[PDB]
């Protein structure tokens, strides 16, 4: 693999340990979770270019659309929690136990 | 032998289609025909056993644990239908139909060709068996009892289970017949020494052994008295069957592998009989005789002779009837004063002689006396054991002391001495107890007029 | 007897009761139809009769 | 109140003879209790106590005593007269028998 | 768990250290049975000072009432072992 | 001495205390996605170190 | 909610999972799984209040991040293999991020911690939909790609989920949290058995979907989610409870009831290859379930506990919403046994 | 068809049955006061239903045939020993409340039904927002304890908030001296021991939170003495109320949907009377719920659901 | 004299948060009847603005 690949993946996992670990804010969650879809364009779009995967082309652009999906999703139910809370600190979610 | 169990899925209609006021009388009035039906088994051949089908097969020793199955079905509902009184239709029903599916699995048990279909059946005889400990037993402790009766059993059955499957997948066949004309030697490795544990312990567990009976005297004290009469006398011997059953395919580890199993069957027959001599409770007293009785048995079964096969036979019907009767005489007297404390209710002879007289022939009969089919089958185990080895006859001798003494003092305690002044509401026996006490004394010694129909396929 | 309407009245409603047995019949010919032809063709393909 | 919760008394037993002194133990009815005692007397003493013993005492014989008792008395008979032994420590034939070439 | 179950010696060292924090009183003098105005000289504005560190210092709010008539240590111990249902 | 006490002690007194604190030890969580969210990566790092690494 | 926006939603679901069960490209099936995530969002949230947002939103995040594993590992796949279609998964590294990506999803062990919670924050329906509709997808993916899979991992995540499932579910009085660890339980055995034979996971996930419909039926009917409120139903339908402890006892697995023929069958196939210490621990474990089911059963039919005054009233109303597959989901749930061959069908 | 999605989805609308005489109507007073005549003159003269104050037996009315059962099945309770022993230890004033409140639920439960169903008005006596008064009145007097007072707040917060608070409140103004002549006059011999400080506790209720409380939702009539004879007065005031300031208004199709789907179907409504809360004063033993509950099933027309009892004169049972 | 059942005291066992309570348990509360925690009075500042004079 080329340096370029292994720099994506990096970057990937950088997106995927920087979800796993919150702070306090969803909204960061929420951008992490949108770096791990724009990683995913990325390497998605190098590897249709290089092999020259003509139909695949259009794979990328439906990946964006359902990213989209899923912030606004995410999104919803930020402005949900907000409104219970003030505040979108994930402390607040903690009704539930196990 | 569909003419046996069909009978028995159509007394489950009847009694839940019967007016309200008869089901009692249609159930007994059946179950005891049902019982003459089953008598025919005991004609048995010398050579191999009754296949009637692909599924369900006779032998000599299975015949006369079903004639004590159905007979013991009948006994059973007359004890029942004292304390049940108040009960409503329903719940009367759903006992009776409780006790009528714990005798169609027994029955299929004790005739099944198949092991896994063996192991199914004698697995699910544990839910009408703790719904019925857990849902009319009178006290608080019952619940734990259960819960005791449920996973000490399934720990035990669980393992035996995947030994099973495991068999079927090495000689393609759990059929017992195949298996028995198969058979082969058990090689001397670590897996055949689990394979040998996980086939035996299951059984071992449901005599029950010494130092895994914990369960016993609690699912047996706990328990109503249709409960308890068939724990003790049909429930216990799932054990004894199986391990006669499966101890086919064990040779010749069993030959060093039941050196533990008889040390503690040998010592913890001293030790319960001597248990029997302090015990406050009347029901757990009775309930530490069937662990010595079932100690012996085990002893018989696991020195693998026929002369020991034949008297563990022997041992096992008597001890069925004999406990089936200890349990009833002692629920008529817990009936009429509510408590089983044994120095409660005492100097009953003067009150009651004739429960006395079937008193002291329950005591005399749980003593082994000759020439009663307990001592037939008592006499018949020592001998074979004084064969396995001379020393045997040193703790057997000092079992066949204390049973007496706690069996005499039993007696003495309940019947002899002076009545309690302040209990005065014991009232005159019954018809219905005393006829109770008569069915289970009768077969006893017209089976000891002829005792070859219970001393198995060895004889 | 009942103060409320109890929809449920003393005739049955006959047209769920009518659509139950129709159906239930239906259901008992078209299995017994089934069983002729697959008798019929499992002969014919072994040749038994 | 002073109490735990709303329960009904522990009732008193009832003893079957105030309504009935000959009752049997059966029932409270006196006709379903004479007839519950009636059918448990007959059909367990009469039918199957008295009538089994007597199936049981005249089964015929399966297992096959009195047979092996006449064929050991011809066999006897026959090695007695003709000075065999009563018994071969062999129940086998050993020319059917193949026993391994090599013991060493 | 949740805290310790606060006892009248917490109680006690708790409102004495407080006490003694208040720059306009000496540590010496100062004793568990000393009244505010008399033995240690305080009008009335002090001893409303001195009540809301007692406010907080044990987080709760206490009225105008009943604060009034708290005239030595000992009473705000008692008072607040009141509010709070402490018997030991 | 046998009986009530150590027969009841070893076999099912021993199975219920150790299953009693084991459900206790795993079902006593306080509900926090950051906790188990990193437990989550943990889990990852492992699994790609310990399985993954031999095939 | 709108009854025609809620059906749309409802289909919806169904939708997703069916595109991901007849997809041959990974895109459809990553395409199948977003869109019953989008779904199922909504559904959960029917009944708003803070808990039902809650549970949401944990739901949505343990969901997004396993979907973001999911697409990295086809990509992965991708490019070690220029292929789209489900198949063998040419790279192992890939095979490990699917396996992890999909066990999330499923809520199988150590990534178990969000189904109680969820189950706990949402509606009867709700739960009964989550923990019975929304384990086809991924299971289903898991049998496609069953012959690649590291039976190491798998059988460890497996054993994880049964041994966790028992000891969280002996601590619990909510009957919606007794419900999601007895889910996960039988994830643990459904995928314990997927590597050796997927018609085997098939006829355990069957048994435990007509099992778990009708205990959650059964609590709808009687509208109870607690132990305590579980309690009275014996003083208002008796018969109610009486069946609840049959599908209970069916659920713990003993003979002859159909809820043995699973687990039985699993154990017979683990037998057929050597692996013989595994299903013993894992009928040892199985225990603590049937534990729980007893202890359940004890306290909802087989003792009479306390009941208050205005039940009284209860008496003289009857149920007016039926359901009209309640009975059918019962005698399967139970009396099944004997006609355990027909799971040749399945294959 | 029962109502359901079904009919929602096609046709039936609730917001267009509101033709404005919806307007749900309680008529609110103190012991021995005559609300109750001008409700039904309110109820006969705006053409609304007239809902009778619901008693220890209401349930009993609406199921199998409205004759009451006896109380040992119904109610478990005593008005009349309330006024004996207002003070006794077997829990009977709670268990009263208690149950009182739940029969109050269901009334209300009917009255919302029926205006939903069909558009007209309904004119009760009391309703849930107004029984905590008694209660309280029995709390001052030392009738019940405290937990039964949270026992109620917690199960009135977990019903009442499901439903709408009616159009208008109507109140009538009497004075304890003129309620305790009332009552001497009428001749009932036990209310006669009602003492003048239970009176004066509930009317401090009354005007002290129920009023003012409900007075931000909507506004409330007042009336004394004298002034509510006069019923055609009384209901030419009621027509010219501006209502637009409750939730009412703020009611669209799909919060009436909701809100029809639970007044029917009472199994729903009653749901958590019940709770698990184990007050002495509520709490009954096992037996005494089996043995009370098997005497239930045995009445003629409650073993079975309402067209399957053959012994009350049901037919074709076997087909339907 | 007749079966034993469970009272008050045996069925309170099970009317807890969880079962076997421990130290850092014995403070969890069980939910409320209804789902519906009671809603905080989590108030929001609006923002404060002079407009004028300059
Ligand atoms: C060898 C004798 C031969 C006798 C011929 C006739 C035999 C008839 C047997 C009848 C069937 C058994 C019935 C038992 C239940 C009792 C029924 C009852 O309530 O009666 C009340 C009735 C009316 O009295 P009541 O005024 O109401 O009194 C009530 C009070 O409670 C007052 O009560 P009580 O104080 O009168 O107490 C009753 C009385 C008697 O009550 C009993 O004890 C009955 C049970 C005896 C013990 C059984 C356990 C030991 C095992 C023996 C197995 C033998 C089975 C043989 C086949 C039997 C088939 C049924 O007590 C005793 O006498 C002592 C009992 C202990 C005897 C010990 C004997 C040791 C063994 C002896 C040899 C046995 C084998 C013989 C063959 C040997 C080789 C040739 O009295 C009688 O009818 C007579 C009592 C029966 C005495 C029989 C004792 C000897 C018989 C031994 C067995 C039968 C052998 C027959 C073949 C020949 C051998
Ligand atoms: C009230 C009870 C209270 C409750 C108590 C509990 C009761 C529970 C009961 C439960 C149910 C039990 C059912 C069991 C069924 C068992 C039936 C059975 O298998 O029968 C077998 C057996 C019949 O054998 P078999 O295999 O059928 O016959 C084969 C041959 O082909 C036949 O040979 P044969 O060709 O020579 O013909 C002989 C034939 C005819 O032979 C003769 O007539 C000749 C007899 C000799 C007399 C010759 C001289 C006398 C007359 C001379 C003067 C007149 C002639 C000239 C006229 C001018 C006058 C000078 O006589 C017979 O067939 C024998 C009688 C049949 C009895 C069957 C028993 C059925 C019992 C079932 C009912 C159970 C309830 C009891 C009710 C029974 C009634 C109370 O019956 C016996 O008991 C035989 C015993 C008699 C032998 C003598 C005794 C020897 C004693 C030696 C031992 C001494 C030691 C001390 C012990 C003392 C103890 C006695
Ligand atoms: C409370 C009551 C419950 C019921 C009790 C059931 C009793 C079960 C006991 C099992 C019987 C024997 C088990 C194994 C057979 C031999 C035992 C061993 O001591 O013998 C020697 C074994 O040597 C050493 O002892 C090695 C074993 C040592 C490790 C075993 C652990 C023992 C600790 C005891 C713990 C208590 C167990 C019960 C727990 C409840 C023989 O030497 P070796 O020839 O080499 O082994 C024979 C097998 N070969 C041929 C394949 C080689
Ligand atoms: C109340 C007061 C009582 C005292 C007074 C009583 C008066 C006298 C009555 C007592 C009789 C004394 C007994 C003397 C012995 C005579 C009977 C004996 O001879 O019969 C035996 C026969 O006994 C029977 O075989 C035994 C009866 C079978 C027992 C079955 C019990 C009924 C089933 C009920 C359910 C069982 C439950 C237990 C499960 C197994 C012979 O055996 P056998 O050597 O062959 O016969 C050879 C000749 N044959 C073959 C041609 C017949
Ligand atoms: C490796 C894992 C192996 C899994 C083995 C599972 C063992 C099966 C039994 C599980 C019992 C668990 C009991 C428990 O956890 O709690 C202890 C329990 C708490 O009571 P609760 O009902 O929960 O509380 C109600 C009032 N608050 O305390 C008790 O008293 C339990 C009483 C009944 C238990 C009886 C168990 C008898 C077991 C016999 C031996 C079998 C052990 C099985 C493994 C055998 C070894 C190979
Ligand atoms: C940042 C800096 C801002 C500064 C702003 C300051 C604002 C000033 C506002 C002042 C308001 C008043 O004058 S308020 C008017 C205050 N005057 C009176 O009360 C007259 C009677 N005097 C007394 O009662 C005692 O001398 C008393 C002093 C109370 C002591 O109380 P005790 O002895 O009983 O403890
Ligand atoms: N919530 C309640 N608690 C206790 N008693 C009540 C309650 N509601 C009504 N009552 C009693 O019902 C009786 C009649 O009710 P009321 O409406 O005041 O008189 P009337 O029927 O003449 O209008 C009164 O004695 C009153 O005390």
């Amino acid at each position: 693999m080329p340096l370029v690949y292994m720099n994506i993946i990096m970057a990937f996992a950088i997106a995927l340990a920087g979800l796993l670990m919150y702070r306090s804010h969803l909204m960061s969650s929420l951008l992490c979770l949108e770096g791990m879809m724009l990683s995913l364009f990325i390497m998605s779009t190098l590897i249709i270019l290089n092999t020259h995967f003509t139909l695949a082309n259009m794979m990328p652009i439906i990946l964006l659309v359902f990213a989209a999906c899923e912030a606004a999703l995410g999104l919803s139910l930020l402005v949900m929690v907000s409104n219970t809370y003030g505040t979108d600190y994930v402390q607040n979610l903690n009704l539930l136990q196990c | 032998m569909l003419k046996i169990i069909i009978p028995t899925t159509m007394l489950l209609p009847m009694t839940w289609m019967s007016k309200h006021n008869m089901i009692w009388i249609n159930a007994t009035v059946h179950s005891l025909l049902i019982s003459l039906i089953s008598l025919s088994l005991l004609n048995q051949l010398g050579e191999n056993s009754l296949n009637f089908s692909l599924t369900f097969f006779s032998d000599s020793l299975s015949a006369p644990l079903l004639v004590l199955t159905t007979w013991l079905l009948p006994l059973m509902l007359m004890a029942s239908q004292s304390h049940l009184s108040k009960e409503t239709t329903t719940r009367k029903k759903l006992y009776i139909t409780m006790l009528i599916l714990l005798q169609l699995f027994l029955i299929m048990t004790f005739t099944a060709t198949e092991l896994i279909l063996f192991y199914i059946l004698f697995e699910a005889t544990l839910v009408p068996t703790l719904i019925i400990i857990t849902r009319w037993g009178n006290q608080t402790e019952r619940l734990n009892a259960g819960l005791y009766f449920l996973f000490y059993t399934l720990a035990g059955s669980l393992p035996l289970l995947v030994a099973l499957v495991y068999i079927q997948n090495t000689t393609g066949s759990l059929n017992f017949l195949i298996i028995h004309y198969w058979s082969h030697p058990l090689s001397n490795s670590w897996s055949n020494i689990f394979m040998w544990l996980a086939c035996i312990m299951a059984f071992m567990v449901k005599m029950p052994l010494y130092g895994l009976h914990l369960w016993l005297p609690k699912a047996h004290v706990e328990a109503p008295i249709a409960g308890s009469m068939v724990l003790a006398a049909v429930l216990l011997k799932l054990g004894g069957y199986g391990m006669m059953r499966i101890t086919t395919i064990l040779n010749p580890l069993t030959n060093y592998m039941a050196y533990p199993f008889l040390m503690l069957s040998m010592w913890g027959m001293i030790m319960t009989s001597s248990i029997c001599l302090r015990q406050t409770d009347l029901k757990s007293l009775i309930a530490y005789s069937s662990v010595s009785h079932m100690a012996l048995v085990i002893v018989a079964i696991m020195i693998q002779t026929p002369w020991s096969f034949m008297g563990a036979t022997a041992l096992m019907i008597a001890h069925g009837l004999t406990s089936s009767m200890l349990f009833c005489l002692a629920n008529t007297n817990y009936e009429r004063v509510h408590s089983r404390t044994m120095i409660l209710a005492r100097g009953l002879q003067t009150l009651l002689p004739l429960m006395a007289t079937w008193w002291l022939v329950a005591s005399l009969t749980n003593l082994a006396l000759p020439p009663s089919i307990n001592l037939i089958g008592e006499l018949f185990i020592i001998t074979a054991s004084f064969s396995w080895s001379n020393i045997t006859i040193i703790l057997m001798g000092m079992n066949m002391m204390i049973t007496a003494l706690y069996s005499l003092y039993m007696l003495i305690t309940t019947q002899r001495g002076k009545y309690t002044h302040h209990i005065n509401n014991i009232k005159p026996s019954f018809t219905r107890e005393n006829a109770l006490m008569a069915l289970h004394i009768l077969p006893l010694l017209l089976l000891t007029l002829n005792p070859k129909m219970i001393l198995g396929p060895l004889y | 007897k009942f103060y409320i309407r109890e929809p449920p009245h003393g005739s049955p409603d006959w047209l769920k009761v009518g659509l139950t047995l129709g159906t239930s019949v239906f259901l008992w010919i078209y299995l017994i139809k089934q069983h002729k032809e697959d008798v019929l063709e499992y002969k014919r393909r072994n040749g038994l009769e | 109140p002073t109490i735990r919760l709303q329960e009904d008394p522990d009732p008193e037993d009832e003893n079957l003879y105030e309504k009935n002194p000959d009752s049997h133990g059966y029932d409270k009815d006196p006709i379903v209790d004479l007839w519950n005692m009636r059918v448990v007397f007959f059909f367990g003493f009469s039918i199957v106590l008295v009538l089994g013993s007597t199936f049981v005492a005249y089964l015929p014989d399966y297992r096959m005593q009195e047979w092996a008792r006449r064929e050991a008395e011809r066999l006897v008979k026959y090695r007695e007269a003709n000075g065999l032994p009563l018994m071969e420590s062999n129940c086998f034939d050993p020319n059917k028998i193949q026993l391994p070439e090599d013991e060493d | 768990s949740d805290a310790p179950p606060l006892t009248l010696e917490a109680i006690k060292d708790r409102v004495l250290y407080v006490l003694k924090l208040y720059d306009k009183i000496d540590p010496e003098k100062l004793s568990v049975n000393s009244h505010f105005m008399k033995d240690l000289g305080l009008d009335s504005l002090d001893q409303v000072e001195i009540i809301m560190a007692m406010e907080d210092e044990f987080g709760f709010e206490i009225p105008d009432i009943d604060a009034e008539k708290l005239m030595c240590p000992q009473e705000i111990v008692d008072y607040i072992a009141d509010k709070k249902d402490v018997y030991e | 001495l046998l009986d009530l006490i150590w027969l009841e002690t070893i076999l099912p007194k021993t199975t219920s205390f150790i299953q009693m604190k084991m459900s206790i030890m795993v079902s006593n969580q306080k509900g926090l996605i950051k906790l188990y969210f990193l437990s989550f990566l943990i889990t990852i790092m492992i699994s790609m170190t310990l399985f993954n690494y031999h095939e | 909610m709108n009854p025609i926006i809620y059906t749309t939603l409802i289909m919806t679901v169904m939708s997703g999972t069916m595109l991901v069960m007849i997809s041959s490209h990974w895109l459809l099936i990553w395409i199948g799984f977003e869109m019953n995530l989008l779904a199922m969002i909504p559904v959960l949230m029917k009944n708003f209040n803070p808990r039902a947002t809650e549970a949401a939103t944990k739901y949505f995040l343990t969901q997004a991040t396993a979907s973001m594993m999911l697409m990295m590992a086809i990509i992965i796949n991708l490019l070690y293999s220029g292929q789209w279609t489900i198949t063998k998964m040419f790279n192992p590294v890939a095979m490990t991020m699917m396996t992890m990506a999909l066990a999330m999803k499923l809520g199988l062990s150590p990534f178990h911690f969000w189904v109680p919670e969820v189950t706990q924050g949402i509606s009867l329906q709700a739960g009964l939909l989550l923990l019975t509709w929304q384990k086809l997808a991924p299971l289903s993916v898991l049998c496609q790609i069953s012959q690649s899979i590291n039976p190491n991992l798998m059988l460890t995540m497996a054993m994880l989920s049964i041994l966790i499932g028992g000891w969280g579910g002996l601590n619990q009085t909510q009957l919606r949290k007794i419900m999601a660890y007895s889910s996960i339980a039988h994830m643990g055995w459904m995928t314990a058995v997927l590597p050796y034979n997927t018609t085997m996971t098939i006829l355990n996930l069957l048994i435990y979907i007509t099992m778990t419909l009708a205990m959650f039926m059964l609590l709808i009917h009687s509208s109870a989610t607690t132990t305590l409120s579980l309690s009275h139903t014996w003083n208002k339908m008796p018969v109610i409870t009486s069946l609840m402890m049959v599908t209970l006892l069916s659920m713990g697995g003993l003979p002859p009831l159909s809820g043995f023929m699973p687990k039985w069958m699993i154990i017979q196939e683990m037998t057929k290859n050597e692996s013989i210490i595994m299903p013993t621990l894992m009928a040892m474990t199985a225990l603590l379930n049937l534990y729980f089911y007893m202890r359940l059963a004890y306290s909802s039919s087989l003792t009479m506990f306390p009941s208050t005054n205005n039940m009284k009233m209860k008496w003289q109303f009857e149920h007016t919403k039926q359901m009209k597959l309640l009975p059918t989901m019962i005698v399967l749930s139970t009396l099944v046994l004997p006609m355990t061959p027909a799971l040749s069908s399945l294959n | 068809l029962q109502y359901g999605p079904l009919a929602f989805v096609l046709g039936e609308r609730t917001t267009r049955k509101l033709t404005e005489t919806s307007k749900v109507i309680t008529v609110d007073g103190n012991i021995c006061s005559g609300k109750g005549r001008l409700a039904r003159e309110i109820a006969e003269k705006l053409g609304l239903r007239h809902f009778p104050e619901a008693g220890i037996h209401y349930a009993d009315s609406t199921t199998g045939d409205g004759k009451p059962l006896d109380v040992q099945l119904s109610g478990n309770c005593s008005l009349e020993k309330f006024y004996d022993d207002p003070k006794s230890n077997d829990g009977n004033s709670y268990r009263l409340q208690s149950w009182l409140y739940a029969s109050r639920l269901l009334q209300y439960a009917d009255a919302l039904e029926h205006l939903l169903s069909t558009g007209q008005g309904v004119v009760l006596e009391r309703s849930i927002y107004s029984d905590f008064v008694f209660l309280e009145a029995m709390y001052r007097q030392g009738f019940i304890r405290k937990q039964c007072v949270e026992h109620y707040n917690e199960v009135k917060k977990v019903t009442a908030c499901e439903y709408l608070p009616p159009h208008v409140v109507v109140y009538v103004d009497v004075p304890v001296p003129e309620i305790q002549s009332r009552i001497q006059k009428k001749g009932n011999p036990h209310e006669m021991k009602i003492t003048a400080a239970y009176l004066q506790d509930i009317e401090n209720a009354y005007k002290k939170t129920f009023l003012p409380e409900m007075s931000e939702k909507c506004e409330v009539l007042q009336y004394s003495a004298r002034e509510a004879e006069d019923a055609e007065k009384v209901v030419e005031d009621i027509e010219y109320l501006k209502c637009d300031k409750g939730p009412w208004p703020d009611q669209d199709d799909r919060t009436f949907h909701r809100l029809r789907m639970l007044v029917q179907n009472k199994l729903e409504v009653l749901n958590y009377t019940t709770i698990p809360v184990y007050l002495p004063e509520i709490t009954i033993g096992a037996h005494q719920s089996d043995r009370v509950f098997q005497k239930f099933t045995e009445l003629p027309g409650r073993k079975y659901s309402p067209g399957y009892n053959e012994d009350v004169g049901d037919k074709w049972i076997w087909l339907k | 004299a007749r079966q034993w059942q469970p009272d008050v005291e045996w069925a309170e066992q099970f009317g807890g948060a969880v079962m076997y309570p421990t130290k850092e348990t014995a403070h969890w509360k069980p939910p409320p009847w209804n789902d519906v925690d009671p809603p905080k009075d989590t108030l929001v500042s609006n923002l404060t603005l002079n407009f004028g004079p300059q």
